[PDB]
RNA sequence: AAUUCCUUGUCGGGUAAGUUCCGACCUGCACGAAUGGCGUAAUGAUGGCCAGGCUGUCUCCACCCGAGACUCAGUGAAAUU
RNA sequence: GCUCGCCGGAAGACCAAGGGUUCCUGUCCAACGUUAAUCGGGGCAGGGUGAGUCGACCCCUAAGGCGAGGCCGAAAGGCGUAGUCGAUGGGAAACAGGUUAAUAUUCCUGUACUUGGUGUUACUGCGAAGGGGGGACGGAGAAGGCUAUGUUGGCCGGGCGACGGUUGUCCCGGUUUAAGCGUGUAGGCUGGUUUUCCAGGCAAAUCCGGAAAAUCAAGGCUGAGGCGUGAUGACGAGGCACUACGGUGCUGAAGCAACAAAUGCCCUGCUUCCAGGAAAAGCCUCUAAGCAUCAGGUAACAUCAAAUCGUACCCCAAACCGACACAGGUGGUCAGGUAGAGAAUACCAAGGCGCUUGAGAGAACUCGGGUGAAGGAACUAGGCAAAAUGGUGCCGUAACUUCGGGAGAAGGCACGCUGAUAUGUAGGUGAGGUCCCUCGCGGAUGGAGCUGAAAUCAGUCGAAGAUACCAGCUGGCUGCAACUGUUUAUUAAAAACACAGCACUGUGCAAACACGAAAGUGGACGUAUACGGUGUGACGCCUGCCCGGUGCCGGAAGGUUAAUU
RNA sequence: AGGACCGAACCGACUAAUGUUGAAAAAUUAGCGGAUGACUUGUGGCUGGGGGUGAAAGGCCAAUCAAACCGGGAGAUAGCU
């Protein structure tokens, strides 16, 4: 639910919080945890490669199952949990044989729901089947791009994909960006959508909130000196040149896709 | 007012110690130059 | 006007007397709408202006308590030429 | 040696880092000490640092470093796997008293504890570089139960007053004792035992996980303090004798209770929130390959072993970093009394100091302070500086507003001491006694003793009762930026830089982009509700007209055009 | 509950005076700002010179920064003193 804080002090007037009581108020599953140390945007050379990264709260990595290759063994959801490594939530499931795993939480999943994977699985949210056995025009998420490696598309808070056609060994999909892409008709996909749709309505409300996420302040560039940025300086506020990155690239329309390796699985890129 | 030199034995040996000088080609050339000059103390070991 | 050269523009308010300040007028030398326009409670070791209280800031300085300055003994510099 | 003054959340005490004999004793005064010097952190000589339990080494790992083969690179070399190093973190064990001129949890006395090896006896399923459990973890807040510690009374010893009084409700001092062992309380968490079965834990498994039954609810784990023992001991104010007036033998009374109370302990707990909170070993269990009249495992007793290195002294300073015996800088631990909300402030205890030139004089002028007739900003670029306001309770409080604020707005009244209400009240703490019980560190009742606010009435002293230290000046109009924050170390703290919010644009994952001759790494163990770049800068009402120029994004008829032939 | 309020430790540096061959190659005294957080601090580690880092001043990188320090080419060149 979306909750608006009262203005008892500056820095709380514009704070908007998203509260989900269904989440587990306890420790996570220890056996499925790993260490995750921060980098600060620096590579093995010690140089900064991505700016505006640093600090934040300590986090632990949850091992999530993006493959879903346990076929013929029904599982039951135990509880919903909060994951600091991603915007969406996760669910702890229990298989009949006694194994536990983490999966992305679909839209309308609760505790006690039953899920299954395989060719013969039922068409219900949370179930994973190859796109060959999924009807056309349905909504799916966590889509595999190559059979066996695990889902890579539609893993965010409230994203999903739509199957539009099936010609041969390939299936055409409409991604959340509007792109028309086609992949082989052997990749697994999960029915339903990722349920955190309210994630987009949150308002941080103050600078300190952004620092908690590990985001460092951004310096414009027109406020620098000519030796530091092409936008440079000047007596006052001049800016008499075309917008440009550091290192000299346009940033206002210039496309930068130069792959040319696939160039077949794209039809209607966007817009 | 805090000054520039803040002593620390552990950091002194790890930065200018004998073994630190022997771990690189350039470090071993420092010792060669000092041996030729005849320095009584090659490094800051002790 | 943090923007107005002519300029202390003109009128009114406040003062015995106001090139500053506040409110209007528009002849905008050379405002203007995300290198944003116009408003805005709260906040500020931020800029300008006016009152009450308060006083040696001042009319106009007087006395007093301490550390140097001055004399005696010991030690004993410097810029410059 | 007797007085005076200063610090006392230090200017006292104990360490790390760093220094390296500055420590103690004898002797010397040239140089060093901002003066003299018999003195010294100075010269010379001798002496001093005692550990199975403290620390290091050692076992284990974080960031990170190195890195057999390997991949890449003109050479040098770069990255990285298996591994191996790396504390600022995890991992067995000692307390009190006595003693030296200088060391001690290290020596002595008394009383304890831990991990290994060998051997004997009894009983036995033992076994890993593998599996599981455990180790193992955030912020804030709220109490309750305790201790350190303090105060008073009782008790024991001593005292009867340099000047009026002081045999009493009077004065001074002491009233101290550990680890270990036994007991398992306040309180916290979790339902137990038995049998059968199973696509999981890279194979196995009696262990972990999962499913289905039966039978009882009392089982277990964790846990401050208190009590007992340790202790017929040690310590002990004061006496009595050696006596160079530098010190040791001998002996030694009381050694209880009540109240108050932590920022420390129970607490790695409990409650609650979003930003969702290390790793590995020791340790406890389970089996594989293997070995079984052996070897190994558990328990008892005896015996042996626990090496090596550090240990002096300073450590908010004259010994460390600043060229100095330099108003500077430097992390952790201990936390007494009266007043007080307090680790502020004032005066003190334990303890430590008066800061390494002095003696006189009492001019101008400079520095740091106190007071002031009448006027009260007339000073000045400018109320710069100074003066002034200052506490608690009650009454009362405007425009405006995003309804939280503005606000401690402004302003007003009361504050000491004595007596009574009440020989000390409300409240807090709680003994004896009585009854009961799963008789125990139990429960109910009971109220002695101790401790102790606030208010009202009356009286009373001074010019002044929040009397000292301590401790907001207030109000009206207006520009800029929303706000808390950030910045030119050493002339600029701002209207500048960040900021939440908003928009455009790039990017379908071997992503764009960035560091790299390359390998590769970051982005990210993320996937368009995501990530990068650019401009604007909370919020409210809004954001008009122009695509000729330059850039960017599309388009194909034609013209022009490289290497090559 | 809070980048909430008053205020010590702790971290900062707005005003004035003194000092300016200073006690000090940036400090002292009296006031002043933040003080549960975008906070502060100990130990160790990583980023190297046309490069680093930078809530952005051309700031900082060992009292040195519009291109650090040391050695070398080197007795660079100087129609100028």
């Amino acid at each position: 639910a979306v909750v608006k804080c009262k203005p008892t002090s500056p820095g709380r007037r514009h704070v908007v919080k998203v509260v989900n009581p269904e989440l587990h108020k306890g420790k996570p599953f220890a056996p499925l945890l790993e260490k995750n140390s921060k980098s600060g945007g620096r590579n093995n050379n010690g140089r900064i490669t991505t700016r505006h990264i640093g600090g934040g709260h300590k986090q632990a990595y949850r091992i999530v199952d993006f493959k879903r290759n346990k076929d013929g063994i029904p599982a039951v959801v135990e509880r919903l949990e909060y994951d600091p490594n991603r915007s969406a939530n996760i669910a702890l499931v229990l298989y009949k044989d006694g194994e536990r795993r983490y999966i992305l939480a679909p839209k309308g999943l609760k505790a006690g729901d039953q899920i299954q994977s395989g060719v013969d699985a039922a068409i219900k949210p949370g179930n994973t089947l190859p796109m060959r056995n999924i009807p056309v025009g349905s909504t799916v998420h966590n889509v595999e791009m190559k059979p066996g490696k695990g889902g890579q598309l539609a893993r965010s808070a409230g994203t999903y994909v739509q199957i539009v056609a099936r010609d041969g060994a390939y299936v055409t999909l409409r991604l959340r960006s509007g792109e028309m892409r086609k992949v082989e008709a052997d990749c697994r996909a999960t029915l339903g959508e990722v349920g955190n749709a309210e994630h987009m309505l949150r308002v941080l409300g103050k600078a300190g909130a952004a620092r908690w996420r590990g985001v460092r302040p951004t310096v414009r560039g027109t406020a620098m000196n000519p030796v530091d940025h092409p936008h440079g300086g000047g007596e006052g506020r001049n800016f008499g040149k075309h917008p440009v990155t550091p290192w000299g690239v346009q940033t206002k329309g210039k496309k930068t896709r130069s792959n040319k390796r696939t160039d077949k699985f794209i039809v209607r890129r966007r817009s | 007012m805090k000054r520039t030199f803040q002593p620390s034995v552990l950091k002194r040996n790890r930065s200018h110690g004998f073994r630190a000088r022997m771990a690189t080609k350039n470090g071993r050339q420092v010792l060669a130059r000092r041996r030729a000059k005849g320095r009584a103390r090659l490094t800051v070991s002790k």
